[PDB]
RNA sequence: UUUAUGCUCU
RNA sequence: CGCGGGGUGGAGCAGCCCGGUAGCUCGUCGGGCUCAUAACCCGAAGGUCGUCGGUUCAAAUCCGGCCCCCGCAACCA
RNA sequence: CCUACGGGCAGGCGCCGAGGGUAGGGCCCGUGACUGGGGCGAAGUCGUAACAAGGUAGCUGUACCGGAAGGUGCGGCUGGAUC
RNA sequence: CACCUCGAUGUCGGCUCGUCGCAUCCUGGGGCUGAAGAAGGUCCCAAGGGUUGGGCUGUUCGCCCAUUAAAGCGGCACGCG
RNA sequence: UGCGAAUGCCGGCAUGAGUAACGAUAAAGAGGGUGAGAAUCCCUCUCGCCGUAAGCCCAAGGGUUCCUACGCAAUGGUCGUCAGCGUAGGGUUAGGCGGGACCUAAGGUGAAGCCGAAAGGCGUAGCCGAAGGGCAGCCGGUUAAUAUUCCGGCCCUUCCCGCAGGUGCGAUGGGGGGACGCUCUAGGCUAGGGGGACCGGAGCCAUGGACGAGCCCGGCCAGAAGCGCAGGGUGGGAGGUAGGCAAAUCCGCCUCCCAACAAGCUCUGCGUGGUGGGGAAGCCCGUACGGGUGACAACCCCCCGAAGCCAGGGAGCCAAGAAAAGCCUCUAAGCACAACCUGCGGGAACCCGUACCGCAAACCGACACAGGUGGGCGGGUGCAAGAGCACUCAGGCGCGCGGGAGAACCCUCGCCAAGGAACUCUGCAAGUUGGCCCCGUAACUUCGGGAGAAGGGGUGCUCCCUGGGGUGAUGAGCCCCGGGGAGCCGCAGUGAACAGGCUCUGGCGACUGUUUACCAAAAACACAGCUCUCUGCGAACUCGUAAGAGGAGGUAUAGGGAGCGACGCUUGCCCGGUGCCGGAAGGUCAAGGGGAGGGGUGCAAGCCCCGAACCGAAGCCCCGGUGAACGGCGGCCGUAACUAUAACGGUCCUAAGGUAGCGAAAUUCCUUGUCGGGUAAGUUCCGACCUGCACGAAAAGCGUAACGACCGGAGCGCUGUCUCGGCGAGGGACCCGGUGAAAUUGAACUGGCCGUGAAGAUGCGGCCUACCCGUGGCAGGACGAAAAGACCCCGUGGAGCUUUACUGC
RNA sequence: GGCGAGCUAGCCCUGGCCAGGGUGAAGCUGGGGUGAGACCCAGUGGAGGCCCGAACCGGUGGGGGAUGCAAACCCCUCGGA
RNA sequence: CGUGGUUCGUGGAGCCAUGGGGGAAUCUGGGCGGACCACCGCCUAAGGCUAAGUACUCCGGGUGACCGAUAGCGCACCAGU
């Protein structure tokens, strides 16, 4: 579900917070596997390259486990749900009876306390890794690798899912978050189900400072600006575009297309 | 109400300091220069131990 | 597959 | 009194560049279909082209003055 | 002050108290630029929605739309004519 | 019109403080009346003094309320920073 | 090579002028002393001001300002005999305080490596980097000036060596730990404080009373082991093991078995502790201060009590809260007559800082400048509390010109008959209201609010009765919340100080918040939230020549761009033009390919030139799509049985002709539209109408509770705003002594009127008036000062900005 | 071509600060309620770009200052806390 | 093909240099005499060094129809203070 708040100031009356339940025994996280001290820095060597952040909580990161080839046949328990800032999603840190501990990102389902594995074994059920050609058509996933042995990159944000569609070759045939339609190396590895913590696309900051606490500056309109600013700076007194809509820099942003032309990847692709 | 000298013995050798002065090859001129015009001091006297 | 309408009181 | 566009059968529009003949829709009139009206069908009438002057062989048309119509302008002060 | 004085009376103070005052509420009546529909009214305007299968069967709850009656969608009723 | 002023002559209105003109708003004095009286009209003399308080608007001005003997018009760098 | 002008340059001296001013209105007076000289230096007494400071202690910064002697030319806004000033001499003492022979953070640097014309830019490890982590000293005494530094007492750290005991020892490597948020918080303590009839103490009895359980003063500090109280940390065995980049017996994981509890084992805090040390008032001396005595001082009970300690305590919450070393453990090479561990003993223990100022006369502001400057302490009484307010301790100050006088005028204050906004652009300003307890409280509403709504009553002191809590006993005392009853006094009881004026109704913005440092705080920005669009990840996008980096150690519930701007109800039609998106055709199209065909020169082989068809991308053309893409969303004429008006019609054009909802408005020109409401009167205000010059739906449309130092209108309250002023206070103005500027200044022997003049005359004409010179005052003129007009134009002057201007990158 | 973020703006690392009072969200417990619920009532609790108000951060209105104490100050008033 | 250099700014544009593509020969070889061809001549590219004559004046000296303390160097003087 998702907290409420009844209206004790303005604000609190629209604001909506995560539920937490599903949070095991987190509150002090796990020092080993991660976390790792992150270097919070809005701007590249000297100068500010992404406008409008800065500020916002401390954070302690968790460095998570995006291939899990690393230990294939090797099972595990997984014995805690934990929060982690540093991703919509929640993370799932498990014991191996290696006595190897990881964090995964918590798919959508997996319990505390149940058993994980990965490799061309591995039934297909939740929580557990296999290469893409060996998961059965149908299926959705998530945390999918794009090139085999380079790590998940797909699916990862919380709710998020892919479903596979079909086979080609060495290549299955992927429907991603977006929506796209693409084909990905059956070596690649997945893991069944979908992220979770689905219920996160639905939480209302409520407040200028809410946005504050999550490292986001206000962003201000070119509309407000001045010619020397923006495209739509100046005027005098409020002002429709004059001219096609346009970023800081000049381009247009609404509509036109950004994607490189003539790109490698343009060969496995087919959707929106 | 706060004038712009704000004093600190640290910024200003880490400043306009020697060594400061003789990393950048922009810097190595000022001392080119300062030494010869005859300058006395060829940076800002600072202090401190 | 082209039509709509018929002043007032007896 | 600045600049631009206009004024043509009863209504609303063309025709004006480039000269020489005024067209469209509606309406009006006469006849038809209908018990009857309208619709519908067949016919016909109707404009000197705001105005005075000028140009030409010839002026709605090109040129000038006057009277009306519409639009724009009247800023630094 | 009078005494038939461990008294009474006058007088004094106190409670409540008609009402007056100040402040805020509730109900009801009249009235108000203007505005909404409604009823009624011998011979006004626009159409044709319904009654015959009404010339798109009608009606219906709801929804959108339109000078107007209405039209259309969705589902419903027969209180629909026709072999 | 463009004559002094652009190495600067601060620009409306209000307030304050006035002062002057008379083409007189009131008060004084007159002639004429289509002046019975009372009350007016119109013109002449007259500048001594007087010439209200409010509502509205930044307003000047003006409309309005209540009065008044009257609620005068102007000039003074549209008097006066 | 000749100066009078350049708002010329450098310098000197003038004018204003003995004029303004002498820098917070906390405040002064006298006696004595010193001295050539004294309001200004010293001392005494009286008075006043600070006291969450204007007292005290740190960090910056400053750098002799520190202490003392001898000095007053200058510096000191006056004076100085004094000084933060001149001369000289002295003064800063550390194994434990801070920093370094420790650690790491952002960042910086940077073997490897990458990139760049050169300069140079990146960058893994490593190294540097601190107000973070780590680490051993507490109480007194002493100097003119330093002290956790010297001394005294008690107490600890590390290094080296050596004995003894013990163990597989051994690391830059593995593991543990260090180790972490915000809010609220428990128990027990400590600092701190109040009281005491108890303990110690010089003295005191005034002025009517008091020889009193009187008054006045003080009743502690530090301390090892041991011990006691409170609390933090922690399970103990065994087997298995494939993970923790080698190896571990360590950590991790699985299974057994015992504890479940601090029980124990530890580590802190507090108490006590051998001992050591401090120790008032007052009186006597001497200051320029401090010293003697009080003393053989006392040295104790009760109470209040932290935000500090036990500390890694506990709970809740979402935004999910450094690192590394010290440290412990594990093992590796190696070495195990090593080594490491424990205990004792002896020895060894370096560099830098240390004065003084430090909310300020010593720092930042040209000044002994009413400004600015981070952390700690910051006592008492009363007032609901408090760091608030008043008065006060300690301590520190009266602010470096004074003395008089009692005008206008100014500033800052106090009061005011009657009236009570009549003031004015506006109640601007000032008033009123004002703390706490109680009673009570509407529309509307998003159910929280609106609310401190509004409006009221109570408030002191005395005696009596009386209920709970804390600590103690289940008690007394001391604290802490109260409850009831009878009285007392004044004009007045939160008696002084600190403490909202209220209501009604519009506009804009939802809200808290942000902004033009130094004329704008707002209806502007931001904001949650809605939509569009781009982005499949070596993402898009941004910075960079690049390497590289941000995005992000993120992944479509994510990230970038854009507009809108909580929320409610909604957001209509046009794709013709522009943009974007799609379109394997067709048209055009550059280099290049291709060369029919022609040319120059050769005796020629040849060399060398042009050059048609044709094949050649993107782009444009062309065909479509697209509105929360740039954008746009009509005109004339007629018509109903009273008139009017026109549901209706005709016609012209368009890509389509503005829907809902609003509407003389933050928009309405005519305009103070018309009508209604408020007022005695209303250019504004509120409600309507619609003839909208020139509203209209995400440059959103129409509403909306709450909120606002926003802007408008009205009323109650109350007033010096006003009728309309008056009196009074203090700081100035004035006079006297001391010090003593400024802009400005062609030179001046500088009057009025009416004329004249480059058109506004002290300076010309005529007349008028007028003895010479000041002081206090007002501001009409010297087209007064100031700034080589900010407006305007001019210059083939400049700069910021724009675009379907040109040309480039 | 160099010098500047010891002022100011933003961000990064590490610390510090916010008297006192008021309002009383969730959750919890208990009770009622039901077939079971929702839910209602108490008490507990102690949330918030919540309220009043010092420090602290501000700079709303007015007055003063205008060769100033001050090349942005002082007083009163006011905003956040 | 793209550019630079030369007086040569695409010009009839050679020559020398060279970022890109293609790519030889060794005396009967190659370059040049201003597109190109012939003829006639000049010279031997893709390795390197080389005194002197030339430029300057921190420094020492000698001279001046050069200055003489507002001049002359910024500094005649403990001034790049
Ligand atoms: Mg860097
Ligand atoms: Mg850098
Ligand atoms: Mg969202
Ligand atoms: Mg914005
Ligand atoms: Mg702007
Ligand atoms: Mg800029
Ligand atoms: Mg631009
Ligand atoms: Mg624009
Ligand atoms: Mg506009
Ligand atoms: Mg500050
Ligand atoms: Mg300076
Ligand atoms: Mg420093
Ligand atoms: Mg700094
Ligand atoms: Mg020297
Ligand atoms: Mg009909
Ligand atoms: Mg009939
Ligand atoms: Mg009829
Ligand atoms: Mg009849
Ligand atoms: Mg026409
Ligand atoms: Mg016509
Ligand atoms: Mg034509
Ligand atoms: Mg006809
Ligand atoms: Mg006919
Ligand atoms: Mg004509
Ligand atoms: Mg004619
Ligand atoms: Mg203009
Ligand atoms: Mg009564
Ligand atoms: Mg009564
Ligand atoms: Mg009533
Ligand atoms: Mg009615
Ligand atoms: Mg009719
Ligand atoms: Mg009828
Ligand atoms: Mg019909
Ligand atoms: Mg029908
Ligand atoms: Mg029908
Ligand atoms: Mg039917
Ligand atoms: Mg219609
Ligand atoms: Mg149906
Ligand atoms: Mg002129
Ligand atoms: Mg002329
Ligand atoms: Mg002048
Ligand atoms: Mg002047
Ligand atoms: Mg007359
Ligand atoms: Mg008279
Ligand atoms: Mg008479
Ligand atoms: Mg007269
Ligand atoms: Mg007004
Ligand atoms: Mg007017
Ligand atoms: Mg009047
Ligand atoms: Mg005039
Ligand atoms: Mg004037
Ligand atoms: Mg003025
Ligand atoms: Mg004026
Ligand atoms: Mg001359
Ligand atoms: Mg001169
Ligand atoms: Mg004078
Ligand atoms: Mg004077
Ligand atoms: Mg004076
Ligand atoms: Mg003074
Ligand atoms: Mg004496
Ligand atoms: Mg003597
Ligand atoms: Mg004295
Ligand atoms: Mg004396
Ligand atoms: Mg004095
Ligand atoms: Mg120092
Ligand atoms: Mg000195
Ligand atoms: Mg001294
Ligand atoms: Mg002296
Ligand atoms: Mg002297
Ligand atoms: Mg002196
Ligand atoms: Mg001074
Ligand atoms: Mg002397
Ligand atoms: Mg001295
Ligand atoms: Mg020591
Ligand atoms: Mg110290
Ligand atoms: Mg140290
Ligand atoms: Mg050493
Ligand atoms: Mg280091
Ligand atoms: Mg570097
Ligand atoms: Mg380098
Ligand atoms: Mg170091
Ligand atoms: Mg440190
Ligand atoms: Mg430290
Ligand atoms: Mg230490
Ligand atoms: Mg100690
Ligand atoms: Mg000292
Ligand atoms: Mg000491
Ligand atoms: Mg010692
Ligand atoms: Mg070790
Ligand atoms: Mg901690
Ligand atoms: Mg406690
Ligand atoms: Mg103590
Ligand atoms: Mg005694
Ligand atoms: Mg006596
Ligand atoms: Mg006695
Ligand atoms: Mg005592
Ligand atoms: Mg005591
Ligand atoms: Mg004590
Ligand atoms: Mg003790
Ligand atoms: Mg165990
Ligand atoms: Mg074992
Ligand atoms: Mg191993
Ligand atoms: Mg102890
Ligand atoms: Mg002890
Ligand atoms: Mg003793
Ligand atoms: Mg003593
Ligand atoms: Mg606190
Ligand atoms: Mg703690
Ligand atoms: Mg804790
Ligand atoms: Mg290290
Ligand atoms: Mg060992
Ligand atoms: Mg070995
Ligand atoms: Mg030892
Ligand atoms: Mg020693
Ligand atoms: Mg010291
Ligand atoms: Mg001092
Ligand atoms: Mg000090
Ligand atoms: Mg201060
Ligand atoms: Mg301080
Ligand atoms: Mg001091
Ligand atoms: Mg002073
Ligand atoms: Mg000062
Ligand atoms: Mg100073
Ligand atoms: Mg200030
Ligand atoms: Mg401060
Ligand atoms: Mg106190
Ligand atoms: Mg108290
Ligand atoms: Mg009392
Ligand atoms: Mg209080
Ligand atoms: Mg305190
Ligand atoms: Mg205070
Ligand atoms: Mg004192
Ligand atoms: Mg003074
Ligand atoms: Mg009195
Ligand atoms: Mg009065
Ligand atoms: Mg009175
Ligand atoms: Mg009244
Ligand atoms: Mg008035
Ligand atoms: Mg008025
Ligand atoms: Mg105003
Ligand atoms: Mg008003
Ligand atoms: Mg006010
Ligand atoms: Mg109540
Ligand atoms: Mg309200
Ligand atoms: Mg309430
Ligand atoms: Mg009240
Ligand atoms: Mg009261
Ligand atoms: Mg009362
Ligand atoms: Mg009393
Ligand atoms: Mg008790
Ligand atoms: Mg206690
Ligand atoms: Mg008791
Ligand atoms: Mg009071
Ligand atoms: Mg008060
Ligand atoms: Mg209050
Ligand atoms: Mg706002
Ligand atoms: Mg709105
Ligand atoms: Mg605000
Ligand atoms: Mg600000
Ligand atoms: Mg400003
Ligand atoms: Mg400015
Ligand atoms: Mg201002
Ligand atoms: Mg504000
Ligand atoms: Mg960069
Ligand atoms: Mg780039
Ligand atoms: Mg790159
Ligand atoms: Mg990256
Ligand atoms: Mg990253
Ligand atoms: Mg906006
Ligand atoms: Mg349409
Ligand atoms: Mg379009
Ligand atoms: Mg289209
Ligand atoms: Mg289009
Ligand atoms: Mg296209
Ligand atoms: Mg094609
Ligand atoms: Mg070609
Ligand atoms: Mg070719
Ligand atoms: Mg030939
Ligand atoms: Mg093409
Ligand atoms: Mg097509
Ligand atoms: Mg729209
Ligand atoms: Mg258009
Ligand atoms: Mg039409
Ligand atoms: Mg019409
Ligand atoms: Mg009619
Ligand atoms: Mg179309
Ligand atoms: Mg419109
Ligand atoms: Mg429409
Ligand atoms: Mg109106
Ligand atoms: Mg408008
Ligand atoms: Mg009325
Ligand atoms: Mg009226
Ligand atoms: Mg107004
Ligand atoms: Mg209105
Ligand atoms: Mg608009
Ligand atoms: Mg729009
Ligand atoms: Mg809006
Ligand atoms: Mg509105
Ligand atoms: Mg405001
Ligand atoms: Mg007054
Ligand atoms: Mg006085
Ligand atoms: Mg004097
Ligand atoms: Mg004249
Ligand atoms: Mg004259
Ligand atoms: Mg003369
Ligand atoms: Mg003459
Ligand atoms: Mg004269
Ligand atoms: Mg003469
Ligand atoms: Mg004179
Ligand atoms: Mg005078
Ligand atoms: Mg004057
Ligand atoms: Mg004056
Ligand atoms: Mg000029
Ligand atoms: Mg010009
Ligand atoms: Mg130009
Ligand atoms: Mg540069
Ligand atoms: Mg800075
Ligand atoms: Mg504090
Ligand atoms: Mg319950
Ligand atoms: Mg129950
Ligand atoms: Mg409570
Ligand atoms: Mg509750
Ligand atoms: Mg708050
Ligand atoms: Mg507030
Ligand atoms: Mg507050
Ligand atoms: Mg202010
Ligand atoms: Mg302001
Ligand atoms: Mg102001
Ligand atoms: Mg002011
Ligand atoms: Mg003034
Ligand atoms: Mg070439
Ligand atoms: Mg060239
Ligand atoms: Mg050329
Ligand atoms: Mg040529
Ligand atoms: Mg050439
Ligand atoms: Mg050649
Ligand atoms: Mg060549
Ligand atoms: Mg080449
Ligand atoms: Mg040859
Ligand atoms: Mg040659
Ligand atoms: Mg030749
Ligand atoms: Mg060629
Ligand atoms: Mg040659
Ligand atoms: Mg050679
Ligand atoms: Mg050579
Ligand atoms: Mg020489
Ligand atoms: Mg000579
Ligand atoms: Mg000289
Ligand atoms: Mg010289
Ligand atoms: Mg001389
Ligand atoms: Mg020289
Ligand atoms: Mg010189
Ligand atoms: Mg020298």
């Amino acid at each position: 579900a998702v907290k409420k708040f009844k209206p004790y100031t303005p604000s609190r009356r629209f604001m909506t917070v995560a539920d937490f339940s599903e949070i095991t025994k987190t509150e002090p996280e796990k020092s080993l596997v991660k976390p790792l001290k992150k270097t919070g820095g809005r701007n590249n060597q000297g100068r500010i390259t992404v406008r409008f952040r800065g500020g916002g909580h401390k954070r302690l990161y968790r460095i998570i486990d995006f291939k899990r080839w690393d230990k294939v046949g090797i099972p595990a328990k997984v014995a805690a749900i934990e929060y982690d800032p540093n991703r919509s999603a929640r993370i799932a840190l498990l014991h191996y009876v290696d006595g190897e501990k990881r964090y995964i990102i918590a798919p959508d389902g997996l319990q505390v306390g149940q058993q994980v594995v990965a490799g061309p074994d591995a039934p297909i059920q939740v929580g557990n890794a296999l290469p893409l050609r060996f998961i059965p058509v149908g299926t959705v996933v998530h945390a999918v690798e794009l090139e085999p042995k380079k790590g998940a990159k797909l699916a990862r944000a919380a709710g998020t899912s892919a479903q596979i569609q079909g086979r080609e070759g060495d290549y299955v045939i992927l429907r991603l978050p977006s929506g796209e339609l693409r084909k990905v190396h059956g070596e690649c590895y997945a893991t069944v189900g979908a992220v979770g913590n689905a219920d996160h696309k639905n939480i209302v900051l409520g407040k200028a400072g809410r946005s504050r606490w999550l490292g986001r500056r206000p962003h201000v309109r070119g509309a407000a600006m001045n010619p020397v600013d923006h495209p739509h700076g100046g005027g005098e007194g409020r002002a429709p575009r004059g001219r096609p809509p346009a970023s800081p820099w000049g381009w247009q942003t609404k509509g036109l297309k950004t994607r490189k032309r003539r790109k490698p990847s343009s060969r496995f692709i087919i959707a929106r | 109400m706060k004038r712009t000298w704000q004093p600190n013995r640290r910024k200003r050798a880490k400043t306009h300091g020697f060594r400061a002065r003789m990393r950048t090859p922009g810097g190595r001129k000022v001392l080119k220069r300062r030494r010869q015009k005859g300058r006395w001091r060829l940076t800002p006297a600072v202090r401190k131990r």
